[PDB]
């Protein structure tokens, strides 16, 4: 067994590396600002009818493109669900959402979160679940893209002062990185069973006698973008559980690589952009060390699993309850340690039917601020601040300015620094102590002990981290919960959004200095171990006292 | 106005391409190539739809090879409710249900071994699991076949038949179809 | 001062004066340092408790609450303690040169011309432009540049040295520092600087200021200790909520002991020492600075710029050699040098008069009011001549004389670059002496290479610094001073704008430039050299354009600087770290002991085997108190700064500072926590 | 919800408000 995943984790290494670079190769050129092959004369009769005259804006400029768009978007999805019984491709009936659960799952899917405090198949018509929360997957990723080529743009730049153009970003991103990728990958999908068709719901005469309503509806084309761009909004109440949502190995495994694909082709292009691969290849081991550490530790404790199991007369301890026979407790633990680093949140399993040490290790993955392999745009510039703290303490400890590729980090940048890294821990503990002395937030507990209060922490750092991940027991659709959410899943972005938006307007103005004898290196062995050692500290000192009142309790209990 | 003309055309060109024209795009293409997978995977007889070929229904009778448990809404293996038992290794009720299943398993299945399968006493994910290991499959063999009057080799045969490997092992699990599989009994005996 | 080396940090003098100088930093002066002030904000919280517990409070053990309180006002006291100590070692070290200017005998001149005015000024009533005759023996009252007279005076009230340094009028020794004896024959001194604007009150405003503004590494380091701040509160105060569900909540004073506990309160309390520390060893290794950011801005310099004529050699070249060609004769050999350099106030054009006419008995001429008028030096024109008469006589070294005297058809010939170039092998200073179009000859310059550079130049080789020479001299004298002083590289005939130049190319590349003079035309380069360190026996432009003025003369005084520099950072970041580390032996300690009646099973984390929750949580908050003052030697000294590679270098502090918060918490809480049971506290 | 939790959330709050305070500011 532990050969199985030693397997399985190093082919899944293997194919992902394989797979993202020539992907990264692709998005250097889009960091660049080189048109792709082929798309010359197409962007520019596209940009010409709609307006966008490709001109260079600063860093205000750039946020403020960035946050009007998110907002526009949110007014669009939030208006269309209170309105949804009065749009078309409605085979059902299905009234129009309530307030607090429309604003939840439209701040939600549009803040990359994708949280569904609702059950998909008797909440959401087709047009609910395709003109809405699929335009904002692919938005909600490509707002993410654009933040980070804004970043690398400034850490590629000298002494400019504009960034690029946020609106050529978005339309080359969501037309060439996204569209033709989970087209690929939604017909694949149906390939391997999942569904795509806009049918009614088909009623079922059952072998025994019994019946049963198969819901039916676009499935494949929201899942591919769900995957790619790290979203987690499923078109069912089992993200990635369901059969027509994820019907064989092939297609998680193809999940999995989708899940990873375009973080680490941002690292990748990272690398190819300063010249420097060596940067992204220790982005990539830094993130991929803690990773395997991770993913072994939640599969150990899979199979350790239920000791009540063999005392109550079964086969194995194997944890097998909360999971799919479609996959081992090896592939569910794989895909759990995936969808909780990388801030996508599409559960194959019940994270809250996992044991205690197989539960806790997500948690901790969210709240480190998802940086390992972490969301799309937001799990490389999440990472760069810890790279900043890292190289201020590195360069502190040898006696020189601290800098990074060569721009040196002074007061202001570290003041913005220090803001990004601190909104989602404090979002993370209010949220969390304001729902455990609220009757109406311990009220949607439902197992009891340590694991409730395990339950809350998990929901408020997916929320607060955006990855939507639940342990889906916590009955999270009544109005405050839905409200805190929301609350936390929008300052959870846009807090960290305009630091990093600031900290790149910050850092274009500046000039790389030439890479001398006595610079660090930040790069090789040592400097990977930093990092990962920094990261690792700084999101255990944290949150040992909350996680030692739940998962700890549980698992000593 | 102030810079509105570019930030209106990308939002609204954007949401047509993700939401009128990729989808549009997957589905015609899926209906056209692939229609019987792109329509639910449905098992026809005659006119009447006896289920998907991935939901898996619930199986109570003697003659049936039966599934992992469901904790879907009001029925077992509710597809308009797709969720699981959010149980954890901490909570008695868990206890209490896996004893119950267990005593309810070792009643049912006399001819078999005391140490059932864990996939049959544990809830799945979604609540619609079809698939079972050809282990816990085979523990229901003497039950099966002494209620259909059928043979240890001719199940073994039917389980192997519809029984379906991965590309290569450690991504996945050997799976049973159970509602082709019973479906497959159905027709064997009639 | 040099002398004495540094004062000793714990003298049993000023502990006692100092430990009664923290119970006045007990009230709200700690509101500018948000750690501490925190830690006094529980300590008041806690004592209130106290009191409140043992009047009318629900719960009842008063005592664990006292004893917290008591270790947390103990961790404050501390604190104070490490900043009043390193605060009053700087004050000290103030007042050890403060008190040198013990008498005021200044007599102020009417007319500069060596008498005909005797006053009794004191010292306190002379501004900038006051002529200052003074004897030899009594010490000089005002900053000033001399304007007339030679004299060895001897600067051991600020120096620290017993060396007697010489003084001239104009050139390079112009400028001399008030409060020091004079000691040979007399000086004509006129002061330059305002009561108030002066060197000394320079040194005082570094040193003994309490009102020391933060350099941007401090602010940042700062900016993050607030970050982690509020992390730790944030995740101490939630406690409360998290641990009220599951049974009884945690004691208020139990959490105020763990966020204090896990806030960085070591590096906390000893931030505001190490800049101080920091500051006075900079003054034990006689270096005066404006401000500790030209201080730390010494970690990133790679490249180093001095001067070949002050810095690197003692500036004299005092010498006397003859002039081998035609037409020349033994009285020709110094004829027309005497004549070119009666009026030329430089060391080299008295030593010439002093030299050169005591070979042949040439005092013949007399002063030059008789028929003479000559120009000025000029570094930009090269030349120190004169027109006494129809015709001129000229002295300048290789390409002055040519662009501005040999265009006028007489050129000069070949058989006198013979013997430049055998003057220049030796490392002597060439000068051409001129009369119209016939060319005298050249004479040398012998310059002494001050003391054995050649080790120090080796170490800023290994530092990784850059060590090339400016000069605007013979390229072949020049480059053979190279290779006997042992410089990287070096660049002559340079003019200040073609320093300038260099500054600013070496600025361009991406490299912080440091800059090593003290002439006058030095000044616009020291004004943008990035660290600019001044020479003492330098000029008052130099000392007033430089950031930092050294005080023992050394040349390769950049190696102290960086040491220095690098080793305030080096402690901060190591300081930080360490604190960030213990936090993990802090939670192992607390958190079994915090929730110990909420959850009973948490009693598997108590790894160190510790006695009580009480006694492990005193064991932790003991510690903290006390890792502060055995780390207070470390903030005043600095780390031990090896000049290593920098990967070398951070591997060698994690191993020491990362790996040590991680392991001797364990030990110090284990070691606590056996006293306390020894003794049967708990 | 009684006064020593009501004041207990307003101190961490003022604490939270002036270390912020401070953050920014380059006291
Ligand atoms: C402590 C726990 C463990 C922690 C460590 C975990 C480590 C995880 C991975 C970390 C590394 C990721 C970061 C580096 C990757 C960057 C990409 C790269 O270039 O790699 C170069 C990188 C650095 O070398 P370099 O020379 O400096 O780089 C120069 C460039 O390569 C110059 O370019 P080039 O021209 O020479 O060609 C480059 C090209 C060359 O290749 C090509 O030519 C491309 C051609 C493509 C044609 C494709 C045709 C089909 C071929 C197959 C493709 C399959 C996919 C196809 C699509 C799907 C079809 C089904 O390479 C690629 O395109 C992709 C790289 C190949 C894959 C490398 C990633 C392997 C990681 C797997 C790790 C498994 C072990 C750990 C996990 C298990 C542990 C429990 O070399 C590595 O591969 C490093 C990874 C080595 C593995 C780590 C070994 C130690 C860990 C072993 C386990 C220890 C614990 C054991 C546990 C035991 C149980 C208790
Ligand atoms: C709390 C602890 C405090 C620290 C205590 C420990 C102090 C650290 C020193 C460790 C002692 C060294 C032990 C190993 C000796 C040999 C290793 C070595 O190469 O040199 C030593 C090495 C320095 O290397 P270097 O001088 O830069 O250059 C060496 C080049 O390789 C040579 O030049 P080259 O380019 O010609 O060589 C070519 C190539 C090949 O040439 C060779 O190396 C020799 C030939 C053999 C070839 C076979 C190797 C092929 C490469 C595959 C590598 C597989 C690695 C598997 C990864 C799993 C490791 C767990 O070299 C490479 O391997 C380059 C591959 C690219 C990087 C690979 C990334 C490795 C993953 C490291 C992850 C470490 C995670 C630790 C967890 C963090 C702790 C919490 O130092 C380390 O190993 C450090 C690692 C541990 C870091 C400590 C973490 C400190 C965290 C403290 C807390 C942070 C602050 C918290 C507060 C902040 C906020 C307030
Ligand atoms: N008394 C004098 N009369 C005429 N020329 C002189 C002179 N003393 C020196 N010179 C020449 O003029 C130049 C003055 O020296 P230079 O400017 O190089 O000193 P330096 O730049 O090395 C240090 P600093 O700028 O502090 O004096 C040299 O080329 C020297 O040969
Ligand atoms: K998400
Ligand atoms: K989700
Ligand atoms: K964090
Ligand atoms: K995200
Ligand atoms: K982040
Ligand atoms: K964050
Ligand atoms: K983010
Ligand atoms: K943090
Ligand atoms: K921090
Ligand atoms: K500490």
């Amino acid at each position: 067994m532990a050969a199985q995943g030693f397997l399985l984790i190093a082919t899944f290494l293997l194919v992902l590396m394989v797979l993202a670079r020539p992907l990264g190769s692709g998005l250097a050129r889009l960091i660049n600002d080189i048109p792709l092959p082929g798309t010359t004369g197409v962007e520019r009769v596209l940009f010409r009818a709609l307006g966008v005259s490709d001109r260079e804006m600063n860093w205000k400029q750039y946020l403020c493109a960035i946050l009007g768009l998110n907002m526009l978007g949110l007014a669009v999805l939030f208006f269309m669900l209170l309105g949804q019984h009065y749009l078309p491709l409605n085979p059902q009936q299905l009234p129009g959402l309530s307030w607090d659960l429309a604003l939840n799952t439209a701040v939600s899917f549009v803040t990359n979160t994708n949280w569904q405090s609702y059950s998909g198949e008797t909440t959401l018509s087709y047009f609910s679940q395709m003109a809405g929360l699929t335009v904002q997957n692919f938005l909600s990723a490509a707002s993410g893209i654009a933040v980070i080529f804004a970043l690398i743009r400034a850490f590629t730049r000298q002494s400019m002062s504009t960034l690029g153009n946020a609106w050529v970003d978005l339309l080359r991103i969501t037309l060439w990185v996204l569209v033709p990728v989970a087209l690929l990958i939604a017909l694949f999908f149906i390939q391997q069973g999942a569904l795509q068709n806009f049918l009614p719901y088909q009623a079922v005469n059952t072998v025994e006698g019994a019946q049963q309503l198969l819901p039916m509806g676009p499935v494949a084309s929201q899942e591919a973008i769900k995957m790619l761009g790290t979203n987690g909004g499923g078109f069912f109440n089992a993200n990635s559980s369901h059969p027509f949502e994820n019907p064989t190995a092939l297609t998680n495994f193809v999940q999995m690589l989708a899940i990873f694909l375009i973080p680490t082709a941002l690292c990748f292009a990272f690398g190819e952009v300063m010249g420097d691969r060596r940067q992204g290849r220790m982005l990539l081991w830094a993130m991929s060390v803690i990773f395997v550490i991770c993913v072994g530790v939640v599969m150990w404790a899979e199979v350790q699993g239920n000791p009540h199991l063999l005392a109550l007369g079964t086969d194995s301890s194997i944890n097998m309850e909360g999971k799919e026979s479609r996959f081992g407790v090896l592939v569910s633990s794989l895909f759990a340690v995936v969808t909780t680093a990388a801030s996508c949140g599409a559960v194959i399993a019940m994270h809250d039917s996992f044991t205690a040490l197989g539960g806790m290790v997500p948690m901790w993955l969210m709240q480190i601020g998802e940086v390992v392999f972490g969301g799309v745009g937001s799990g490389l510039y999440g990472m760069m601040l810890f790279v900043l703290l890292a190289v201020f303490i590195a360069g502190l400890m040898i006696g020189r300015t601290p800098e990074y590729l060569g721009k040196k980090i002074d007061v202001r940048e570290m003041k913005l620094t220090a803001l990004a890294i601190l909104v989602t821990p404090t979002l993370v503990l209010m949220g969390a102590a304001l729902a455990m002395m609220t009757d109406a937030g311990r009220s949607a507990m439902l197992n009891p002990g340590p694991h409730g209060f395990s339950e809350v922490l998990y929901a408020v750092s997916s929320a607060a981290n955006n990855n939507g991940s639940a342990f889906a027991g916590l009955s999270a659709n009544s109005p405050f919960w839905n409200c805190l959410l929301a609350f936390c899943m929008f300052v959870g972005r846009f807090g960290v959004i305009i630091p990093v938006m600031a900290i790149a307007g910050s850092l274009v103005s500046k000039k790389s200095q030439a890479a001398s004898s006595g610079t660090l290196p930040t790069h090789g062995p040592l400097f990977v171990g930093l990092l990962i050692g920094t990261v690792l500290l700084v999101g255990a000192l944290t949150f040992i006292p909350a996680l030692a009142l739940g998962p700890v309790a549980e698992y000593l209990s | 106005m102030s810079g509105l003309r570019p930030a209106l055309s990308t939002f609204i060109f954007l949401l047509l391409i993700t939401g009128g024209v990729y989808p549009l795009l997957t589905t015609v293409l899926g209906q056209w190539w692939f229609p019987w997978q792109a329509n639910g995977s449905l098992i026809r007889e005659g006119d009447t739809v006896r289920g998907s070929a991935l939901i898996g229904q619930n199986f109570t009778g003697n003659g049936y090879f039966h599934g992992r448990p469901s904790a879907t809404a009001e029925m077992p293996y509710n597809p308009q409710a797709s969720g699981g038992s959010n149980l954890a290794v901490s909570n008695p009720e868990l206890d209490k249900l896996i004893a119950a299943r267990v005593a309810a398993l070792r009643a049912a299945n006399p001819d078999a071994s005391a140490s059932v399968p864990v996939e049959l006493v544990t809830a799945s994910a979604s609540g619609l699991d079809n698939n079972i290991t050809p282990q816990a499959a085979a523990w229901q063999i003497p039950r099966v076949a002494k209620a259909r009057n059928l043979s240890v080799e001719q199940l073994t045969q039917l389980i192997a038949k519809y029984s379906q490997q991965p590309l290569v092992k450690y991504i996945g699990q050997p799976v049973v179809n159970i509602v082709e599989l019973n479906l497959a009994l159905d027709k064997l005996d009639e | 001062m040099s002398r004495k080396q540094l004062a000793l940090f714990e003298p049993t003098l000023v502990v006692q004066a100092l430990k009664e100088a923290v119970k006045k930093l007990n009230p709200q002066a700690q509101w500018r340092n948000p750690v501490m002030f925190i830690v006094w904000i529980g300590s008041l919280l806690t004592t209130c408790i106290s009191i409140a517990m043992a009047s009318g409070a629900m719960p009842g053990n008063a005592l664990f609450s006292a004893a917290i309180s008591g270790w947390l006002w103990i961790t404050v006291l501390f604190a104070n303690f490490a900043e009043a100590l390193a605060e009053g070692r700087s004050k000290a070290q103030a007042n050890s040169l403060k008190g040198v200017k013990k008498t005021a005998f200044a007599r102020k001149l009417r007319e500069p011309k060596y008498g005909a005015a005797a006053d009794k000024v004191p010292a306190d009533q002379l501004r900038k432009g006051d002529i200052v005759l003074v004897e030899a023996g009594d010490i000089i009252p005002c900053d000033g540049e001399v304007i007339e007279g030679g004299a060895s005076v001897d600067e051991s009230a600020i120096t620290g040295e017993s060396a007697p340094v010489i003084r001239e009028s104009g050139g390079d020794f112009a400028s001399v520092t008030g409060g020091t004896r004079i000691l040979s024959d007399w000086l004509v001194i006129e002061c330059s600087v305002n009561p108030g604007e002066t060197f000394l009150d320079r040194m005082i405003a570094m040193v003994e200021g309490a009102q020391r503004r933060k350099t941007p590494n401090e602010i940042a380091l700062t900016i993050l200790l607030i970050a982690l701040t509020i992390v730790f509160l944030l995740a101490t105060a939630t406690l409360w909520p998290f641990s009220a569900w599951g049974g009884n909540a945690v004691s208020v004073t139990v959490l105020v002991a763990l966020l204090v506990c896990l806030i960085p309160t070591t590096i906390g309390g000893l931030l505001s020492a190490i800049g101080v520390a920091g500051m006075s060893r900079m003054l034990g290794a006689n270096v005066i600075a404006t401000s500790g950011r030209a201080v730390e801005a010494a970690g990133d310099v790679d490249v180093l710029l001095l001067n070949k004529t002050g810095t690197i050699t003692l500036g004299n070249r005092q010498a006397s050699e003859f002039i081998p060609a035609q037409g020349v004769d033994e009285k020709t050999l110094a004829d027309a040098a005497q004549l070119a350099s009666l009026a030329d106030e430089t060391p080299e054009g008295r030593s010439i008069v002093i030299l050169a006419k005591q070979r042949f008995n040439l005092r013949e001429r007399d002063v030059q009011s008789l028929h003479a008028t000559f120009v000025p030096f000029t570094a930009q024109s090269r030349m120190s001549g004169i027109n006494i008469d129809n015709r001129m006589i000229r002295k300048g070294s290789v390409d002055a004389i040519r662009r501005h005297v040999e265009a006028n058809g007489g050129h000069f010939p070949t058989d006198v670059d013979q013997k430049v170039d055998q003057v220049a092998r030796q490392g002597a200073t060439p000068l051409v002496v001129v009369e119209g179009s016939r060319v005298l000859g050249v004479i040398a310059l012998k310059d002494i290479v001050k003391g054995g550079i050649k080790e120090r130049f080796a170490q800023l080789r290994k530092m990784g610094i850059k060590t090339v020479m400016i000069t605007g001299d013979n390229r072949l004298t020049a480059a053979a001073i190279a290779a006997e002083a042992g410089v990287d590289d070096f660049l002559a005939e340079a003019t200040p704008e073609a320093k300038l130049a260099l500054i600013r190319q070496y600025q361009a590349e991406g490299r912080l430039v440091a800059m090593t003079g003290d002439g006058t035309n030095d000044a616009p380069a020291l004004a943008q050299a990035d660290v600019a360190v001044a020479m003492n026996s330098g000029t008052q432009a130099a000392k007033e354009a430089g950031n930092m003025v050294d005080l023992d003369s050394n040349p390769t005084k950049l190696i102290e600087v960086v040491h220095i520099g690098k080793q305030m950072l080096m402690t901060r970041g190591s300081l930080t770290t360490f604190s960030i580390a213990n936090d993990v032996a802090k939670y192992f300690a607390i958190i079994p002991a915090a929730f110990a009646a909420t959850y009973p099973q948490l009693n598997a984390l108590n790894i160190m085997c510790l006695h009580s929750p009480d006694s492990a949580i005193l064991s932790a908050v003991i510690f903290n108190a006390l890792i502060i003052v055995f780390l207070i030697p470390l903030a005043l000294k600095g780390v031990s700064y090896k000049p290593l590679t920098a990967s070398a270098m951070l591997r060698r502090n994690l191993w020491i500072y990362g790996l040590g918060g991680l392991l001797v918490p364990f030990i110090g809480i284990k070691v606590i926590d056996l006293l306390l049971t020894v003794c049967g506290l708990v | 919800m009684s006064a020593g939790v009501i004041t207990g959330v307003l101190l961490v709050f003022l604490l939270l408000g002036y270390l912020v305070y401070a953050l920014i500011n380059a006291e």
